[PDB]
């Protein structure tokens, strides 16, 4: 178990490191926003499981439900960019600069 | 009761208190070609509200005791003045453009307030939609300058796309020579001297670019004086006139709702007009600006807010 | 001191309700009757210290500072009333009240106990001279002269505020008193010394010393002239009075750190004195006049002698209504020609004969004639200079020649000489303005007669 | 150019107002004025002022100061004693530290 | 020294100085890409603090 | 005599959004005031002697 | 939007706040959060310009990056501790990491570069119900673990908070920027005292909210997205310039104003804990932050910029645009110096 | 019809009255040591109460 | 009739006058009142 949460927290962080050095896919972003929506999930429900906690099972589903309305808010926004501007790159993005 | 969110909530419902003579019907036509009396009739004979031109007192006529007020709080824009030179130094043909198209944008905001509160339908003469032509016609004679062309495009860019276009479009054609002649049988010795230049890119101004863009998003209704001077013919084409094109169709009850809220507050509706954009034809400075507002706020009944004002007999000031 | 700020504090709901014809009257003569109020604080038949209250006291020093600006508030009204006369009874208003709450922030402010409630009111009354120089201010630099003020006096300022804070976070109160009793001295260490610059530079600014002294000039000329007569005659004297108020928990090291504002001050009023006679502006010229007696008065705060305090205090005052007498002069001019240019009116003695005589006498007392409280400051400020070191009197006799020159080259080139005809538009004097004159040079004549009252804390 | 109003030039007020005295444009709200500024700044401030303060007694006890001074002058030469001690303080009623 | 050298000193220098800090901290390209990689950085900089303060 | 108030120029000295126009910063636009078909043609056949230029919106 | 879909998003943008503050897990504050996040999107893509949806974006993206590195923090405490609550022995770096991505939450400098954009493209009230509303949160989150957090940290997050945001307030010309970075500064402010008197935090927030709401008010009665558009104010409403003046001099911290009690109590509990050197930096940049509110107050109110011809009609006609409460605001946030024994705890 | 119109006359007498009266309100207040310095320790006159109000 | 359009504010809104008059007189009843028993309870549990 230690080995394998030391594995999962490289995984959320490389992840992290993906989400903050950005491409040209606003898709491949969220992407990496999920990548660590389910670290998180593996490293909560590992979790719960070793320390046998029947009460903070519930965490994971609540993570995954608020993480996954989330997403579907971020993918409507992803829709919007890609109908405006034909596609989903991040560099036409950036008209409120001034 | 003021309209607002709670009387949508409670009921004030635009698309119910709609019929099928709530149109916006706008009659348009060169300077002097039975463009008033055709309005007049056909909204009599069908029980629209008519919406005469947006003079230069329109604002005046519209607030306060309703009389017109001095020129220089009234935009300071003579249209005898720019009949007798257009050229001026000064910048008044720039001004009074400026000027009318602020009109034309309250008085259009009125026609679309009415229209929306009581569900009777409006019949404006030359809305906004062909005050362009007017500042086309008077950059191609030279009269004003590629600046004020663009500060006027981008105000109408800025206000124009946040109403609704008319429902109809009734067009008068006539000949640059029927219009020469009829103002000279008018008799205004500061409207003889127009030329038929400008006449001709008015006419131009209009058939090259005004009734395409009517043309696409609604009913247009292009007559000679001959099939005008006959309001009933037009009247029946109203009557077996189909509405299958625009966003008027689009629009239902909040769409309506939000657009109730923005004509009935006029500081919305002329927020744009007033842009910081320094042309010297509609600059005015610090002083001048000063002696104007100063004297506007000592006219009477102008001090205050309506209501207030205890010179012109409002009374319970003090209670309320 | 209650029944003094209370009732100018009621002079605003008077300006704002009184009819617009009748404003400025009874402004006017109400606040004439605050000076008379005011002048109960010279009731001082003890050695004691008129303590009022937990928050508010009046001292020897304090005193006539209060007296000034009570009585320089109808004096502002009077210098007002012309320039404003065109103006919006609104706009006319507002700066009654600006003018107002000037002279109560001030009377708060010197009447303080409290060093912390000192600086709230200080720059309390900074914000109303940045308003009245912003707005009613007559050419475009007066914009920048307002940034320029606020700026210097604000990055002075902040240090004066953490040095107070931590001056109050060591020994409890901070009360005035309680310090001058319990003051503890300091052990000459670099934080002690970082803390002494740091409660020092704020009134440094506002005095202005020398090298700092910029915001003045420009100021002083693109100001009204309310806002000539408050900056120089009670701002300057404000920091004075704040660099007596915190010199006295600054043993010993003063001794020492005494030494680069001294001599700062005596070339600066030195070079000011220079500039007086090289300058082509009349405003600018009495601005650094100003600005050369106020170094004086730095001389002598920091040589920190009893005489040189006394002195300090006398220069204060007289320095005080001598400056608003030429300012004033200067702005009658002003409103005169519409024009600030030093050579261009020149042969006005013809014209204008009683107002020449006040020109003469304002000179005068600029360049201390005798007996008055003018060359009394500036003579117990060279005998306190003099016993400090014996080569201050080089400096001093420069200062004191070019001052007689530049007084005089004011007086030969404003009213002596040809007339200049071409200036059709010379109105003969308004009773108002010659009342103004008179209101400000009978009360020098009246302290020389009685010097006793402006000694201040040390005789 | 922009529009602005013309720059106003200053009229001879002494030509509608000879008895101008430079307070408010009509004669009577000058006069009155006037007549407050005079009433209230010479009258009863610098003459009733200049009274109250030259009728302050005993300012910073200069004259109770001039009377101790010679009856304690009056004293010590009666008796004897020396005009002013060099210490202030009695040398019995302090501890001076022993090095 | 009052026309040239004590403005060209204290501030003249002072607000010069301002401007050009003003300017060169908000030359913003407006890039997410850009302002994401100077999180990146900031991310990798307070662990460094943390790791040496420990 | 006159007050002075600010004129056209400056006016327009507080447009540009910038304050300071340098080399790296002086292309900047200020912002507007108020913040401001592709269909499918289809072709129907093979599914044969048919062609159906169809214009599709969804 | 209609009423229905209106009240529900209000009522989560309440809602989540709320649950955050009224909350003592670490799961609830963290879900408290994205209802604010998630709540607040439609609301700036309301307008839908490409602007809107570029703020809607790049807002999206940052409170996504926060909110994931706030779930990791929170799941590595609950590994180490078995718990769900910050208690007294969680690891400093699951603590500097909790502090990074709320300081990216609030948008705090060097995590600033959204904000100035984020509150540009959108309405003037979506930039108040931003910049005063979704920091309450974040606060609150802050406030419950003070003895936790590490000052180095913070004091480096405040100091570059206040020189980013008075350098950029300085910088720019429009008026939701010039209110991003004075956010950035107020929030730099109360970040500094949050360590050492979380009271003094809630105060600074208060008067910063106080200060925020007025402001975004007087901007909403005319539009006014720009220094020129204020500038022509005078001729518009001239009822309001003294109280722009005042409230302008509030933010500046200037006394007798009321904003001056923020920073004069701030500067007096950091002395009392002896970082000397912080608190005279950052009083210098708030003398920054004064420098561009009163180029603001130059622009709007001392002065009178030239004005358009329009203008006269916009003033024949009438309004009743302007609400109760911005009076009332207006005056707490001017003239309550005095009562400060009582505003301070 | 004298008093409406000269009413703006009384605010600086009656704000001169209230800061007699706030001047008596604090002499009042600080009595913590009336009769007790020892350079004034007097016995008091059985006329009077108080050395001073 | 002075102006062409009818003003909001032409007539008083009365039940926002009763209202805010019978508001305030209430306020400033219960102000009275709790000011009372404030210092009423004060003197019992002090003694006073
Ligand atoms: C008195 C002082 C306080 C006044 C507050 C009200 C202000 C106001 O509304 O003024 C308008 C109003 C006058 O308006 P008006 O002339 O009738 O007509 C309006 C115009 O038509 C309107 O025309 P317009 O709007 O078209 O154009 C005008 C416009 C045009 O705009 C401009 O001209 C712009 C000007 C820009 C420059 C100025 C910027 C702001 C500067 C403010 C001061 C800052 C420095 C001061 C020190 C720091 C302060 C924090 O605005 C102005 O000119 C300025 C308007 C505001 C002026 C009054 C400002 C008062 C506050 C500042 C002074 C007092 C406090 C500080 C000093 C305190 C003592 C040391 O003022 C008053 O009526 C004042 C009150 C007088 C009656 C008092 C009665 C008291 C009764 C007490 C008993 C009953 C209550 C008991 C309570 C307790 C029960 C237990
Ligand atoms: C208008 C003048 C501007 C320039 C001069 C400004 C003042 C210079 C002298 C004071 C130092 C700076 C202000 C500190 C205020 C508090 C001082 C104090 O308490 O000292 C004792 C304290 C020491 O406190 P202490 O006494 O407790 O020391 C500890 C002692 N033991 C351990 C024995 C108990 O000194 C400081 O803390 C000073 C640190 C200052 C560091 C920051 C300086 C920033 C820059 C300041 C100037 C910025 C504006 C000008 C820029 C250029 C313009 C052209
Ligand atoms: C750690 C921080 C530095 C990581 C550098 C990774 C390589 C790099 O510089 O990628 C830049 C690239 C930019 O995005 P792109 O759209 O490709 O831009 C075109 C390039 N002008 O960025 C990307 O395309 C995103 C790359 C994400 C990589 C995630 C996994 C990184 C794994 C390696 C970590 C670093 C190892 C360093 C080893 C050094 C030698 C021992
Ligand atoms: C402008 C002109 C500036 C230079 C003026 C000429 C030199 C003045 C030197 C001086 O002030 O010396 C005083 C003092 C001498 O040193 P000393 O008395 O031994 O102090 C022990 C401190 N540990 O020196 C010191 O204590 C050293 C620090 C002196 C700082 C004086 C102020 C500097 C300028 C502030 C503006
Ligand atoms: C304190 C801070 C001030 C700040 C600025 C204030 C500005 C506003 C001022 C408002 C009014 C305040 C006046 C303050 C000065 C008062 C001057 C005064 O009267 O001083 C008293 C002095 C008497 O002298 P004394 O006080 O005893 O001291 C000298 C001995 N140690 O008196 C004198 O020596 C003479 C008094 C004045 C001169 C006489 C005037 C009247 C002359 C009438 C002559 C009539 C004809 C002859 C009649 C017969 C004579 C035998
Ligand atoms: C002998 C003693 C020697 C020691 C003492 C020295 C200090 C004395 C007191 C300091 C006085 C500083 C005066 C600063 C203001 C003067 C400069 C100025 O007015 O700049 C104006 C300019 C903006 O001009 P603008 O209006 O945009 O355009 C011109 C016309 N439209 O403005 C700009 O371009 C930018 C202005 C920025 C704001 C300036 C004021 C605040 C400065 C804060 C300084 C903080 C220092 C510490 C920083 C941290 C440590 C590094
Ligand atoms: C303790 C913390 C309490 C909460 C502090 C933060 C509050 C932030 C503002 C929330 C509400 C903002 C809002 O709804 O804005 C839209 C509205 C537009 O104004 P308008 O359409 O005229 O409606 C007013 C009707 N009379 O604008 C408003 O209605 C403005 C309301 C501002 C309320 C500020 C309250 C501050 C705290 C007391
Ligand atoms: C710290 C500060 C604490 C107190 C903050 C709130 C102060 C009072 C706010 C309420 C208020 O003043 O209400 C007055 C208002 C007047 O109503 P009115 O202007 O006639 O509007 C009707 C338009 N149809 O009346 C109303 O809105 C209705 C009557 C009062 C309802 C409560
Ligand atoms: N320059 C200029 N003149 C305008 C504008 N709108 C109207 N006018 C002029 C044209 C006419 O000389 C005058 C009156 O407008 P009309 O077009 O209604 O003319 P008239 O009433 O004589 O004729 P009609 O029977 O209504 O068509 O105003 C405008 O936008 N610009
Ligand atoms: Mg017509």
């Amino acid at each position: 178990m230690p080995s394998t949460f030391f594995n999962l927290t490289m995984a959320f962080s490389l992840s992290l490191l993906g989400t903050l050095m950005f491409r040209s896919h606003l898709m491949s972003t969220l992407l990496c926003l999920e990548g660590m929506v389910l670290s998180l999930f593996i490293m909560t429900s590992v979790t719960s499981l070793n320390s046998n906690s029947m009460s903070s099972m519930p965490i994971p589903i609540t993570i995954l439900v608020f993480a996954a309305c989330e997403a579907a808010v971020g993918l409507a926004l992803l829709v919007k960019v890609s109908n405006t501007y034909g596609t989903d790159y991040v560099q036409n993005l950036n008209l409120l600069q001034c | 009761l003021r309209y607002g969110l709670l009387a949508a909530i409670l009921g004030d419902k635009t698309t119910k208190k709609l019929h099928e003579y709530s149109r916006v019907i706008t009659v348009d036509g060169n300077i002097c070609s039975g463009k008033n009396k055709l309005a007049k009739e056909i909204a009599q004979q069908l029980g629209m509200k008519h919406y005469p031109e947006a003079g230069i007192q329109y604002s005046s006529t519209t607030t306060g005791d309703g009389r017109p007020l001095d020129i220089e709080f009234s935009g300071s824009c003579s249209l005898e003045k720019f009949y007798d030179d257009p050229k001026s130094n000064d910048g008044n043909s720039y001004r009074l453009q400026s000027w009318l198209y602020a009109s034309r944008l309250l008085q259009y905001a009125d026609a679309l307030e009415h229209l929306l509160s009581t569900g009777q339908g409006v019949v404006l003469e030359r809305s906004i939609y062909s005050d362009f032509v007017f500042l086309e016609a008077m950059y191609n004679q030279g009269y004003i300058r590629k600046q004020c062309v663009d500060h006027y495009n981008e105000i109408k860019r800025l206000t124009l796309p946040e109403y609704l276009p008319p429902h109809a479009v009734i067009y008068i054609d006539v000949p640059v020579p029927e219009v020469q002649s009829r103002i000279q049988k008018k008799g205004d010795p500061h409207e003889m001297k127009v030329t038929s230049a400008y006449l001709q890119d008015i006419e131009n101004a209009y058939k090259k670019t005004f009734l395409p863009k009517m043309s696409e998003m609604c009913e247009v209704l292009v007559y000679d004086s001959w099939e005008a001077e006959d309001p009933t013919k037009v009247v029946e084409d109203i009557e077996y006139l189909k509405y299958n094109k625009g966003p008027w169709l689009k629009q239902d009850d909040w769409t309506f709702h939000y657009l109730r809220m923005l004509v009935q507050d006029k500081t919305e509706v002329l927020n744009y007009t007033t842009i910081p954009v320094y042309l010297p034809e509609i600059t005015i400075g610090a002083h001048q600006g000063s002696r104007i507002y100063n004297s506007f706020r000592e006219l009477p009944g102008r001090k205050y807010a309506p209501g207030y004002n205890a010179e012109v007999g409002d009374k319970w000031i003090w209670l309320k | 001191m209650l029944k003094i700020i209370l009732p100018s504090l009621m002079l605003l709901p008077l300006t704002w309700l009184s009819s617009p014809k009748k404003t400025w009257t009874n402004v006017t003569s109400y606040s004439f009757l605050i000076s008379l109020t005011s002048l109960t604080l010279l009731w001082q038949t003890d050695e004691n210290y008129k303590n009022f209250s937990n928050m508010f006291s009046s001292d020897p020093l304090s005193t006539p500072l209060i007296i000034l600006t009570a009585w320089l508030l109808p004096l502002m009204l009077m210098a007002s009333q012309n320039h404003l006369k065109k103006d919006n009874n609104v706009l006319q208003k507002l700066y009654i009240s600006m003018l107002i709450s000037l002279q109560i922030l001030l009377i708060m402010t010197f009447s303080a106990t409290e060093l912390i409630m000192f600086y709230i009111l200080f720059e309390a009354t900074l914000i109303p001279t940045l308003i009245i120089i912003t707005r009613w201010g007559n050419q475009t630099e007066r914009l920048n002269a307002g940034i320029y003020f606020l700026f210097y006096t604000l990055i002075g300022s902040i240090p004066l505020l953490i040095a107070l804070i931590l001056i109050q976070n060591h020994v409890g109160t901070l009360n005035l008193m309680i310090l001058s009793f319990t003051t503890h001295t300091l052990d000459a260490s670099w934080s002690n010394n970082l803390l002494w610059l740091a409660c020092m530079m704020a009134f440094l600014i506002k005095m202005p010393l020398y090298g700092v002294h910029l915001w003045l000039p420009k100021a002083h000329v693109e100001a009204p002239i309310a806002g000539s007569m408050i900056l120089a005659a009670i701002l300057l004297k404000l920091g004075s009075y704040g660099m007596i108020r915190i010199s006295i928990i600054l043993d010993p090291l003063t001794k020492y750190m005494a030494y680069p504002f001294i001599l700062l001050s005596l070339w600066g009023m030195i070079m000011t004195s220079s500039i007086c006679l090289r300058q082509t502006d009349l405003k600018s010229l009495i601005a650094y006049s100003s600005v050369s007696h106020m170094a004086l008065v730095i001389a002598s705060i920091m040589i920190q002698t009893p005489w040189s305090f006394m002195g300090a205090t006398m220069l204060m005052i007289a320095h005080g209504l001598t400056s608003s007498l030429l300012f004033c002069l200067a702005n009658s001019n002003y409103e005169r020609i519409h024009s600030r240019t030093m050579i261009m009116a020149r042969g006005l003695q013809m014209v204008f004969p009683l107002m020449a005589t006040w020109w003469l006498m304002a000179s005068l007392a600029n360049l201390a004639l005798p007996p008055s409280i003018n060359l009394m400051g500036e003579l117990f400020i060279t005998m306190s200079l003099f016993s400090w070191s014996n080569f201050t009197i080089i400096l001093m006799g420069i200062n004191i020649i070019i001052t007689g020159m530049y007084s005089m080259y004011m007086i030969i080139t404003t009213q002596r000489g040809k007339l200049t005809n071409h200036m059709i538009n010379l109105q003969p004097s308004h009773t108002r303005e010659l009342t103004l004159m008179a209101l400000h040079m009978i009360p020098l004549i009246l302290l020389t007669t009685s010097p006793k009252l402006i000694t201040g804390l040390t005789m | 150019q922009w529009q602005e109003d013309p720059e106003p030039e200053d009229e001879n007020v002494y030509a509608k107002n000879p008895d101008f005295h430079g307070y408010d444009s009509d004669p009577v709200v000058d006069v009155w004025n006037m007549r407050a500024v005079f009433f209230f700044g010479f009258s009863i401030v610098l003459v009733f002022g200049t009274t109250f303060v030259a009728y302050v007694p005993d300012y910073r006890m200069q004259e109770w100061a001039r009377r101790e001074a010679e009856r304690l002058v009056k004293y010590r030469e009666v008796n004897g004693l020396p005009i002013m001690e060099s210490n202030y303080f009695d040398p019995s009623k302090i501890q001076l530290p022993e090095d | 020294l009052d026309l040239i050298w004590l403005e060209k000193t204290i501030p003249k220098s002072t607000s010069t100085l301002h401007t050009n800090m003003t300017t060169l901290t908000t030359n913003q390209k407006g890039l997410i890409k850009l302002y994401f990689m100077s999180f990146l950085i900031n991310i990798i900089l307070i662990i460094i603090l943390y790791s040496i303060n420990l | 005599a006159r007050q002075w108030q600010p004129d056209i120029e400056w006016a327009e000295q507080f447009s540009g959004a910038v304050m300071y126009p340098s080399k790296e910063t002086a292309h900047w636009k200020p912002p507007p005031w108020n913040d401001v078909v592709t269909n499918m043609t289809l072709n129907f056949g093979p599914q044969g002697v048919l062609r159906l230029v169809l214009e599709l919106s969804g | 939007m209609n009423p229905i879909t209106l009240a529900i998003i209000y009522f989560t943008i309440f809602l989540g706040p709320v649950i955050t503050m009224s909350s003592t897990n670490l799961m609830l504050m963290w879900v408290g959060l994205e209802f604010s996040l998630l709540a607040i999107i439609p609301m700036l893509i309301n307008k839908k310009n490409p602007r809107s949806t570029e703020a809607a974006t790049k807002y999206f993206v940052t409170q996504a990056t926060a909110s994931m590195i706030i779930l990791l923090a929170i799941v590595l405490n609950y590994k180490q501790l078995g718990t769900w609550m910050f208690q007294q022995q969680t690891n400093g770096l699951i603590l500097n990491m909790t502090l990074m991505a709320l300081s990216m939450k609030l948008g705090l400098a060097p995590f600033h570069f959204w904000l100035p954009e984020v509150t540009q493209g959108i309405p003037l009230h979506m930039g108040l119900i931003l910049l005063t509303w979704q920091k309450i949160a974040p606060l609150s989150i802050l406030i419950q673990i003070y003895p936790l957090l590490n000052s180095t940290i913070i004091l480096m997050l405040a100091i570059t908070s206040i020189f980013m945001g008075a350098w950029g307030g300085l910088n720019q010309t429009q008026m939701r920027k010039i209110m991003a970075y004075s956010s950035i500064a107020h929030m730099g402010w109360m970040l500094a005292i949050l360590p050492y008197n979380p009271s003094l935090t809630l105060l600074n927030l208060m008067i910063y909210i106080i200060l925020t709401a007025p402001m975004f008010m007087a901007l909403m009665l005319n539009n006014s997205m720009t220094i020129n558009s204020i500038s022509l104010l005078w001729n518009k409403t001239p009822a309001m310039l003294t109280m722009i003046s005042l409230m302008l001099l509030s933010l500046g911290g200037l006394p007798p104003l009321t904003g001056f009690l923020p920073k004069w109590i701030i500067i007096t509990e950091l002395m009392k804990n002896n970082c000397l050197i912080m608190a005279t930096l950052m009083a210098m940049m708030a003398l920054l932050n004064l420098f561009f509110y009163t180029r603001l107050i130059y622009s709007t109110s001392l002065t009178m910029f030239p004005t358009n011809n329009n203008s006269k009609m916009m003033t024949h006609q009438t309004k009743t645009k302007p609400n109760l409460m911005f009076s009332t605001l207006a005056i707490m946030s001017t003239m309550t110096l005095p009562l400060a024994p009582q505003l301070i705890t | 019809q004298l008093l409406r119109e000269h009413w703006v006359h009384i605010l600086v007498p009656a704000g001169f009255v209230f800061g007699c009266y706030l001047d008596r309100k604090d002499d009042e207040k600080l009595t913590a040591f009336r009769n007790k310095s020892m350079l004034f320790q007097r016995e008091l006159r059985p006329n009077e109460e108080v050395t001073w109000k | 009739k002075f102006y062409v359009r009818e003003p909001v504010n032409a007539k008083p809104n009365w039940l926002a006058v009763g209202l805010s008059v019978g508001a305030s007189v209430f306020m400033w009843i219960y102000l009275i009142q709790t000011h009372n028993e404030d210092v009423l309870e004060y003197k019992r549990r002090n003694g006073l």
